[PDB]
């Protein structure tokens, strides 16, 4: 699996050249906001047990036909499975934010996930509604603008990391839609 | 620049599937081409989930070593990825016979009625659901150390029959049991497998106790149908641990 | 690997089996009473 | 016992390799966070009594029904046990900073405790009401240094993440 | 490939865990070295046309039997492919100077190495004649900073110990 | 397995003691020279493959019976395995040098070596001589005292960590003989 | 079909080795030995309609309970389906001469044959009695040569030891 | 030790069969072709003192770099050591001459051969320098008979093609 640092060398070795001056400018800066990047993902992994119910009760209370008989969250075994895919996706996204590259995201989590859900019959529209709440939660956890949890932080900018994590969640939404 | 219009074959990935006629022929062969990719995500989902019990708390374990010398780790999947070419190189009856054999064994360890349906429809999942259970509940040959000299005879007595289906009806060798493909690989498979063996007998005192009852339970659940058959499993676990699942050749 | 009987070369089981530890707890108890 | 050491040397073992540069590189960074997570220990190890004193009534101010008969905290030695049990959790975290990983919790408080608490009918919500008080009864500049208090909260919510 | 973070993010993927303070302290090590270790990585980039003429001719001058017919270095144009294999490899040391670990050297220069040399009669002892001389031309006061020299030698003799 | 930090807590969990600053002065005295530990781990892997080549030729030159039919290190297979396991015990003692204390060497290398080196017929006097080579070679690298090579390190007092690794080959010689 | 050469190439493939001198020596002994066992094949092929007629009713002489109502040979179509099976086994021992081994017998005539005769109520003693009449009526200097007779008879008893 | 008859009594042991017709037909080849390769055994064992002598000086005629210091043949104690190593190689091919197959080579001169020489810096080019010269050195009437030269060379290049 690649990361941001190992993305550079593959494109450096796509055209078989060294690393000069013009490539590590997005790498000497990548380690500058790396100290924010640890402060970034320490916020997401401190709340993912609280986030996944905060995002799977939302997909119930918007479309309540899932818990109807014959719905794809009906029994208590269906619900326990759906609470686990929402912990897997929030586990693999949190890897890609720390890696700084989505190479981990669609080799271990997303490659073939769509036609898996096609064969299972998991509804694709109610799954993006499940995903996007965790997108709208992570951007309200990174920039410390949750309603109910204000954490201690060094003062400064953090919207670039929220911009980065917002680019990973919609890869999950696009891969199955 | 001449105005090259897009090809008619390039346009044929833009049509709607209709039922009546040749359109159903192409609709079929692209669905099951993608149903195959569903199973390869079904099988891989349980493959690394069972593997997730081997690494218990993030630290890696002595069971999941892949090599111990310099070139030992890298040569392993050269054997593995070429063995996968030898698995799908089989005949029809070698394949359909292995389909229905796993459906007889996966059906008798499923706890759910959903899990029963997951093994009947997707045959590559019913395969790796058997294999993953023996990895975590260590009821393989490669994890069983026999505790006596009679057990080392008794385990040797059953895998002479297990190796006897790695050959055809006339005694010529099948493609299944094969230990090498290149110059020096077959010797490298030998120096590989002893590091598995030195580490199979390197477990904790608390984990030899766990697979002692498990291999006894493994033999009398899937292979035994009578009282004497569940007597060799109660008394000598490694003799029951060497009972393979007949879809292999070895 | 296979059994010790066929298709394998060198020895196994460098592990004190349950009989083998019974001899040592016998011997330590015997050297004490000696 | 997970740490930065036992993770890079156990994963390197399965490939059959020596310490690489990257395995050498991480333990350089173990000394960078060293001065903080060491520093939070002697404050917790120095005043452990009053911290677990405020941890147990936080079980009780939310749930005073535990003192009912037929319940978990009915007599004294069912409550005298309880102040020790969260003390064991508040002593496990002192072990959890010094190794610097997910070491002592995952073995000694998290593995199989979902059946220890369930079969003995203990309320598992009563445990997470205790440790989610000390996570935010804590001041940043007064209790310890500002940087070591980032590590201290970072483990309690993991324990909050686990029991819930 | 094997970086400082690809191992420690896959050593928590394997257990199905979220990345905790052992998996996060590992990347603090990728800063307090990567300031120092990136001092030499682009110094290799500028003078890379002179290092291959530093070692690649001292090989052929010392192991001088290779210019007879019946050898691999018999003609003229086959020497250029033996000169290309020096800036094929210390190109990769620059690539592994930047990615923290040794990964792109292992997949692209060690995995599948010895089977090709042993077949096509390419003596790997004449490989290390160039490289262990390149290992001992580093003049760490003049060439670079001190600690980036021992991050340049350490990736260099990783190649001696693995070609061997 | 355990490190230099999973040693202090196991000697406190057996007495249920809080790890206070009474014995945390030695952990503050572990990271104090904590640079020189990994500034010594570099001094083995840098020339690791040529280490056992100095050992097994030192074993052959001291005891030349192993080249005879009946000596253990005789055939191309049986020379390979002795060349294979001369490396392996060097690899694990480099971990014990790294990790701070030898609780991983005694649990994944010595766990049944004493019985497979008597049930196979491996000469225990040359085996303790193979270790005795690679103990004196480490103190020719950790003290920069190789005869054919110098190494550029910051010079200082480091020989307390030289007797550290000398306490570790006296734990593997104290295992199989 | 198991024969002289298919087994040694399958044992060389199963180790990945090239054809050795072992497998090249093992066909030297196929060249001289074919000059005997071939001469039973055409000798039996030219005269098969007289062998299976004599070897057929030598089953209805030893057992004549087969023509009782209920048993295997009751009506004339069932008797013809008995003579044909003698003619089948005479083909598969003709094939074992030209193949050079036990191959075509235990592919098409032995495997599964235990279960068909048991289910269809056919007595396997009537099958070995019609084969052993042919094995003993064998004039070794008249019907063939000496070494063609040691090979023609060596398949008729492998079939007998298979059916019992 | 793989030979002409242990490759068929193990192939019949695998299927759990009695010795069939095919495997005897192999060992007939281990009479006819066996006579030539055991005749050639006396050619080699009678003059083994000089085929190690006419090969060891050819090593120090083509590859003339090994007498230098730092090389493989730095002094006299290692030069005769190298001369000793040629003596082991056709000793096993004399063993392969009498056994019939490639028995005492694949277990003794091939098994782990490349892993040893790569450690102590021994070129496979210098080991096959001895053997490839003496392969097509012999003339077919003087050294042995005609077809024995087909036996000796086809066992000689096997040690070349596998070490290379
Ligand atoms: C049902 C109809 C319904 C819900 C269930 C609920 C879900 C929901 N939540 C948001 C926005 C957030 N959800 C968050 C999750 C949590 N909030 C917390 O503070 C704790 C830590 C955690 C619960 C354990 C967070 C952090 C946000 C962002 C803002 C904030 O500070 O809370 C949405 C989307 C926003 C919207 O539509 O208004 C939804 C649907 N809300 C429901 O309506
Ligand atoms: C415990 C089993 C396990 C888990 C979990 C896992 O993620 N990987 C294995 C063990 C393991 N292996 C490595 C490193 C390597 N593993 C291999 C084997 C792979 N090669 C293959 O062909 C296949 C079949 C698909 C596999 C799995 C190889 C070649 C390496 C690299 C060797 C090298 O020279 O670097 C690791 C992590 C350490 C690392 O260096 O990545 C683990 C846990
Ligand atoms: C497959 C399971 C087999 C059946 C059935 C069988 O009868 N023989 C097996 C296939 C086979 N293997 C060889 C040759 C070798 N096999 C080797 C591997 C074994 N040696 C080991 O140390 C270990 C692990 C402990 C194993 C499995 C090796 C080595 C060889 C020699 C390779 C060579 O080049 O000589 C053969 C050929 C017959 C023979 O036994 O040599 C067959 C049929
Ligand atoms: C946007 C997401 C946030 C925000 C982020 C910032 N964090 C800054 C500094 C910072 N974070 C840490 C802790 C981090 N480093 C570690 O070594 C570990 C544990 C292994 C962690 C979790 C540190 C140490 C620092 C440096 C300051 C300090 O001494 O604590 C930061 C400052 C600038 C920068 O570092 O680039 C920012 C902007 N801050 C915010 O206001 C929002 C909420
Ligand atoms: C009181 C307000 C508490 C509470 C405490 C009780 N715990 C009981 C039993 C118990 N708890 C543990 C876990 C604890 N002990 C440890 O040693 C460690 C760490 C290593 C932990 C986390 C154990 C192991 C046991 C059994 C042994 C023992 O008695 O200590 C308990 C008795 C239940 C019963 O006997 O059925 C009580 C009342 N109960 C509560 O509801 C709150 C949380
Ligand atoms: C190989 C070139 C290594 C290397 C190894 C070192 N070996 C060191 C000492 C040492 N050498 C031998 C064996 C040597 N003495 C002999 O009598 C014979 C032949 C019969 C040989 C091959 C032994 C037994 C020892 C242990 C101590 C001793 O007895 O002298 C050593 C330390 C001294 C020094 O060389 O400065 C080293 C460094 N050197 C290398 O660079 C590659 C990796
Ligand atoms: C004492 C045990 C026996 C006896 C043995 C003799 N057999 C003789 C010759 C013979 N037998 C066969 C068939 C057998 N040999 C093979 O090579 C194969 C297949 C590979 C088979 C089935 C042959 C070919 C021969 C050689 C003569 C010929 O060309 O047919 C024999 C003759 C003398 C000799 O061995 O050279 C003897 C004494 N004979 C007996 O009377 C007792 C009972
Ligand atoms: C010159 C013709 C050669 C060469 C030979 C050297 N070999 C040296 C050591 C050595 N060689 C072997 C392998 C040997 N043992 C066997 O059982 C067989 C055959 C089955 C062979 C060929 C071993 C195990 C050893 C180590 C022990 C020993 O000294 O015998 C050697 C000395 C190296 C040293 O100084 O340590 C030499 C010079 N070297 C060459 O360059 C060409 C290939
Ligand atoms: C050139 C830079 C490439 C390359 C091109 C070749 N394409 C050949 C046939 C072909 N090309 C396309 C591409 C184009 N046509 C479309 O309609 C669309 C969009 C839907 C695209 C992008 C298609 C679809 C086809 C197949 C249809 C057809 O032309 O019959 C072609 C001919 C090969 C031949 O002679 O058999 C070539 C050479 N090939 C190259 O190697 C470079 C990289
Ligand atoms: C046991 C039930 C089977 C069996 C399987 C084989 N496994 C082979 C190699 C192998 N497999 C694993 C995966 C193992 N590690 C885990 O962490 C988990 C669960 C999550 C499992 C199942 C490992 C680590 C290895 C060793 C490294 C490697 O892949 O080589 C194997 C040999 C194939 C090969 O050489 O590649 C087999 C046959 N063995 C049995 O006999 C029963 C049927
Ligand atoms: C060499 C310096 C010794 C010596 C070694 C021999 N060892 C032989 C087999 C063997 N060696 C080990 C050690 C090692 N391998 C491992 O996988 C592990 C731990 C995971 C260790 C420590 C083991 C376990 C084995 C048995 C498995 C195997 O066959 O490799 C051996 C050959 C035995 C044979 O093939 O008959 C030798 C010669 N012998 C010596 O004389 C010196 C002292
Ligand atoms: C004659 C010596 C027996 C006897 C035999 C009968 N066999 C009957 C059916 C039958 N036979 C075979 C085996 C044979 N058929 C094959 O196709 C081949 C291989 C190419 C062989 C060796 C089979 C498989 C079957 C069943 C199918 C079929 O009818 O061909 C048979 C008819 C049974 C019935 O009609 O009830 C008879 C009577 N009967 C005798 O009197 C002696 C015992
Ligand atoms: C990942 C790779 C990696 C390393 C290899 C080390 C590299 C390293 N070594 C030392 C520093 C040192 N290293 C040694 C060690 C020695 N000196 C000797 O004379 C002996 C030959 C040898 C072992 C006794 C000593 C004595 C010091 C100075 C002591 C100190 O720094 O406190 C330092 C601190 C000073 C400096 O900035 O250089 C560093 C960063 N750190 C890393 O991150
Ligand atoms: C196992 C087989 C086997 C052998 C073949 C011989 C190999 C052999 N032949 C010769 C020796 C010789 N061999 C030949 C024969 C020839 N010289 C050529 O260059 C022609 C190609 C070829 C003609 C047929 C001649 C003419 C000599 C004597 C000249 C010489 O080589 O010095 C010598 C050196 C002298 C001696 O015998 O001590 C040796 C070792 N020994 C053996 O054990």
């Amino acid at each position: 699996m690649l990361d941001a640092f190992s993305r550079v060398v593959v494109n450096s070795d796509a055209k078989a050249a060294y690393v000069g001056g013009s490539d590590l400018q997005a790498l000497k800066s990548f380690i500058a906001d790396g100290n924010k990047r640890l402060d970034a993902v320490n916020s997401i992994v401190s709340n993912a047990s609280c986030m996944v119910s905060d995002a799977v009760s939302g997909m119930i209370c918007e479309n309540p036909g899932l818990i109807s008989p014959g719905g794809n969250c009906y029994t208590n075994r269906r619900m326990a499975a759906c609470l686990r895919d929402g912990e897997i996706i929030l586990r693999y996204v949190s890897y890609a934010l720390l890696a700084g590259d989505a190479s981990v995201l669609e080799d271990r989590c997303l490659n073939g996930l769509k036609e898996t859900y096609i064969a299972l019959g998991v509804p694709t529209n109610s799954s993006i509604r499940a995903v996007s709440i965790m997108k709208a939660q992570a951007v309200a956890f990174i920039t410390n603008t949750a309603t109910e949890r204000k954490m201690s932080f060094a003062a400064g900018d953090c919207t670039s990391l929220a911009s980065e994590v917002a680019s990973y969640f919609d890869r999950v939404g696009a891969a199955i839609s | 620049v001449t105005g090259a219009v897009s090809s008619v074959n390039m346009r044929r990935f833009q049509r709607v599937p209709k039922v009546s006629g040749f359109s159903a022929k192409v609709t079929k062969k692209n669905v099951n081409k993608a149903l195959d990719k569903a199973d390869m995500f079904f099988a891989k989902s349980v493959t690394m989930e069972g593997k997730a019990a081997a690494i218990p708390y993030g630290v890696y374990g002595i069971q999941c070593m892949e090599g111990s010398a310099k070139g030992m780790a890298h040569e392993k999947r050269a054997m593995a990825l070429s063995a996968a070419f030898r698995m799908n190189q089989r005949s029809a009856a070698e394949k359909t016979g292995a389909m229905y054999e796993n459906r007889r064994l996966a059906l008798i360890l499923a706890q759910n009625d959903h899990q029963e349906k997951q093994y009947i429809k997707y045959p590559k999942l019913a395969a790796a659901a058997l294999m993953a259970s023996t990895e975590v509940t260590r009821a393989c040959q490669r994890y069983a150390v026999p505790e006596s000299i009679e057990e080392e005879f008794l385990a040797a007595s059953v895998d002479k029959v297990n190796k006897m289906r790695g050959t055809t009806a006339s005694g010529v060798y099948k493609s299944s049991c094969v230990e090498g493909n290149a110059k020096g690989q077959a010797e490298q498979a030998r120096v590989a497998a002893l590091a598995v063996a030195f580490r199979s007998a390197q477990k904790s005192a608390s984990q030899f106790a766990a697979e002692r009852y498990a291999q006894s339970k493994y033999g009398r659940d899937l292979f035994s149908s009578t009282h004497f058959e569940e007597g060799y499993a109660n008394t000598y676990p490694a003799m029951a641990a060497a009972k393979r699942a007949s879809s292999y050749g070895y | 690997q296979t059994g010790l009987v066929n298709s394998k070369f060198s020895a196994r089981m460098a592990k004190k089996t349950a009989k083998q530890t019974k001899n040592k707890v016998d011997e330590y108890m015997a050297r004490s009473v000696q | 016992m997970k740490s930065v050491i036992t993770t890079v040397v156990s994963a390197a073992d399965a490939a059959g390799r020596f310490p690489s540069n990257s395995d050498l590189e991480s333990i350089q960074g173990n000394i960078q966070r060293s001065a903080a997570r060491l520093e939070a220990a002697e404050k917790l190890a120095g005043n452990h009594e009053a911290v677990v004193k405020e941890a147990g009534d936080a079980c009780f101010a939310k749930y005073a029904y535990l003192k009912n008969p037929g319940e978990a905290g009915e007599n004294q030695e069912k409550i005298n046990k309880c102040y020790r049990d969260v003390d064991h959790y508040m002593r496990l975290v002192n072990y959890c900073l010094v190794v610097g990983g997910t070491g002592p919790l995952d073995e000694w408080g998290i593995a199989g405790a979902r059946e220890v608490y369930r079969t003995l009918n203990l309320p598992t919500s009563a445990y997470v009401a205790s440790i989610a008080y000390t996570r935010d009864r804590l001041c940043v500049p007064r209790d310890m240094s500002a940087q070591a208090g980032v590590e201290f909260s970072a483990y309690l919510d993991y324990l909050i993440n686990a029991l819930s």
